[PDB]
């Protein structure tokens, strides 16, 4: 019916801590289970959650959030255990911080005194700026005026827990249990099976439990190799959603079928990257067989014309070609790690303004156009120069050619595998395979997170070129290049680095630079765009080095649905507005249309607009 | 944040 969603899940969730782990995977669940001080409606606004009302001083310091009072912590089986008070909000921080939170560096230098007490200059935490006035009132105090703070509430580690139940679960707080957590969102945990299914139940008490239409969401494990029978599931009525991929065996068949009901997403809020391992050490999955092809390879990923020459030689139209449509490639493409109009300098979007600074680096970027949808960096002639350039170079430090570089790959996944496999025939051939061989490792899912998205540490990161991703978490360019500073970065280890133990290698590749640029945009609080420029500035470093290499953005793919378009959460950043958000999610009997879609879009295009100026002017009422 | 199915 209308009141069950049925789809697919691939993720591996690890924790249902969420306060101490903020990867996507947790927090996809996690959001239809716990809820913030505010979430996200269809147009993208910030509106109420667990805050039915909230205010700001003057100099931007003091935010005050007033909890609702029917707010309340109910237990797996749906039993009420407490009514959410002001103090579970200090509990979290406390909690996070004390125990080394991933996401700790959205509020170490935000609320005033919280660095202090991390470093232990100050043990005292009352002197900590996140206070419980009250029951229903809870203040945060800053460190400095931050515009975006309330986006930063959208994120888990600004969530509140019950200290009473938190301690009493101690060591078994935040597991894989449904009973790990208490629940204040509008959905309880039915059931959780690793690698197998996912169920969520409507809660009849949630407190706004008159907004939740879907009753019942059941996810099953999907590993990603048989693209194929979603869509068959989807006919037998057993899915709600499939995706089609046109290279597909049968896509023949599918396309003629669902012809008026193929729609495409747009472009969220992910960007997808791929990035070198510029401090290899473990050896486990390679190609190579002797220790001069390491220390060719080593040696070759810290030359700069060596990673430019990959990054002009890369065709990311043919990679995003192998899992959409070859015509659709281009629609999914992303040059840029800040989306390119995230935000706007005076007249210019980031992205242009970016492009400004990357001309003034050097003649290799003179004509760069860094809009979406179209791929700014993929030039044979550009690739084969700066190779040429690499080589002569590297010989004299004794480097033997062809390079060889090792990518892993998740085997099940055939999106992934074809995709890298374009990489390997583009590079290898616009290079030559006398320069250059990309060698494909496919390992098991279990495997692949092992030794590369779920590395315990950085020298465990097994390969010299990987693929990987990064979601907004705030409204603010920092969000997006703050993960890769050399200080205290959080995706610092995807390069393979560590902040201690290399700081000479950071230091020779120039990201000591890259961290002073972002350190003197984020000093930049009082001329905004002075401080977006400080960060294109930033983003213009990143793209010259090349030690990423931006590629697309998530979203952009087809598929056929039941569900009704524009009325989920939607937000730019956070994990209160993306599709694993069934709050305000509704589903129709008979499948969506492309007339349907596309009509929906052109309105929800400019409601949104209207309603995203309404609330900006409304957001003023909240000053006083 | 790190993303979905990477
Ligand atoms: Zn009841
Ligand atoms: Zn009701
Ligand atoms: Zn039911
Ligand atoms: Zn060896
Ligand atoms: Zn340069
Ligand atoms: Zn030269
Ligand atoms: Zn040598
Ligand atoms: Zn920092
Ligand atoms: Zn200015
Ligand atoms: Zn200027
Ligand atoms: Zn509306
Ligand atoms: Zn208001």
């Amino acid at each position: 019916d209308t009141k069950t969603y049925s789809s697919t899940f691939s993720g591996n969730p690890t924790t249902f801590n969420y306060l101490l782990d903020y990867y996507a995977d947790n927090t996809a669940i996690i959001t239809n289970l716990v809820d913030g001080l505010l979430e996200n409606d269809n147009h993208g606004n910030l509106v109420p959650s667990l805050a039915e009302d909230w205010s700001v001083s003057s100099d931007g310091l003091t935010y005050t959030y007033k909890l609702r009072k029917d707010a309340k912590w109910f237990t797996a089986d749906g039993e009420e255990y407490s009514p959410v008070k002001a103090q579970d909000f200090v509990t979290g921080i406390k909690y996070a911080v004390d125990n080394k939170s991933q996401a700790i560096d959205l509020i170490q230098n935000s609320i005033k005194g919280l660095n202090d007490y991390i470093t232990g200059a100050d043990s005292d935490f009352s002197k900590v700026g996140v206070k419980a006035i009250d029951d229903q009132t809870v203040e945060y105090t800053l460190a400095r005026p931050e515009p975006y703070w309330n986006s930063k509430t959208t994120n888990s580690i600004l969530f509140p827990v019950n200290e009473e139940f938190l301690n009493s679960k101690g060591k078994d707080f935040g597991t894989l249990s449904p009973d790990s957590i208490l629940y204040s969102g509008p959905y309880l945990l039915k059931d959780f099976t690793s690698k197998s299914s996912i169920e969520y139940v409507k809660n009849p008490h949630y407190y706004d439990h008159d907004k939740v239409s879907i009753e019942h969401v059941k996810l099953a494990y999907f590993d990603g190799s048989d693209q194929e029978l979603t869509i068959r599931n989807f006919e037998s009525g057993a899915y709600s959603i499939a995706g089609v991929y046109p290279n597909s065996s049968n896509f023949a068949k599918t396309k003629e079928k669902y012809k008026d009901n193929i729609v495409y997403s747009l472009q969220d809020k992910t960007s997808w990257y791929f990035n070198f391992n510029v401090n290899r050490k473990a050896y486990n999955h390679t190609s190579k067989t002797t220790d001069e092809q390491k220390k060719s390879t080593e040696t070759a990923v810290l030359n700069k014309n060596f990673r430019q020459a990959v990054n002009f030689a890369l065709d990311r139209t043919a990679y995003s070609a192998q899992s959409n449509g070859e015509e659709a490639a281009s629609k999914t493409l992303l040059n840029t790690l800040v989306p390119p109009t995230f935000v706007q300098v005076g007249d210019k979007t980031f992205g242009e303004v970016v492009a400004s600074k990357l001309v003034n680096y050097g003649t290799e970027w003179s004509g760069i156009n860094l809009a979406d949808a179209q791929d700014a960096y993929f030039n044979k002639e550009k690739a084969q120069a700066k190779f040429a350039e690499a080589k002569k170079e590297l010989t004299s430090q004794g480097v033997t050619f062809p390079i060889h570089l090792d990518v892993a790959v998740d085997q099940t996944s055939k999106n992934a595998v074809t995709g890298m496999n374009s990489v390997k025939q583009t590079l290898e051939s616009v290079l030559g395979s006398d320069n250059i061989v990309i060698d494909v490792q496919q390992l098991s899912t279990d495997d692949f997170n092992n030794v590369a998205f779920l590395a315990p540490t950085a020298a465990d990161r097994d390969y010299d070129f990987n693929f990987d991703g990064w979601v907004g978490d705030y409204q603010d360019p920092s969000t997006y290049l703050n993960p890769f500073n050399a200080e205290d970065g959080f995706y610092l280890k995807i390069f393979g680095l560590d902040a201690k133990e290399d700081k000479e290698k950071i230091t020779s590749l120039g990201l000591d630079t890259y961290t002073k640029m972002l350190k003197d945009a984020d000093r930049e609080n009082k001329d905004v765009a002075k401080r977006y420029e400080k960060y294109a500035e930033a983003q213009a470093w990143m793209i010259d080095n090349s030690l990423i290499m931006s590629a697309m953005s998530s979203g952009g793919t087809a598929s056929v649905t039941k569900v009704t378009p524009f009325t989920r959460g939607y937000s730019l950043v956070g994990i209160k507005g993306d599709g694993n958000n069934y709050k305000y999610m509704k589903l129709q009997k008979d499948t969506v249309t492309t007339k349907q879609f596309e009509e929906a879009k052109s309105k929800w295009e400019q409601e949104s607009k209207k309603a995203i100026e309404k609330a900006q002017k409304e957001a003023e009422k909240h000053v006083k | 944040f790190p993303p979905q199915s990477v």
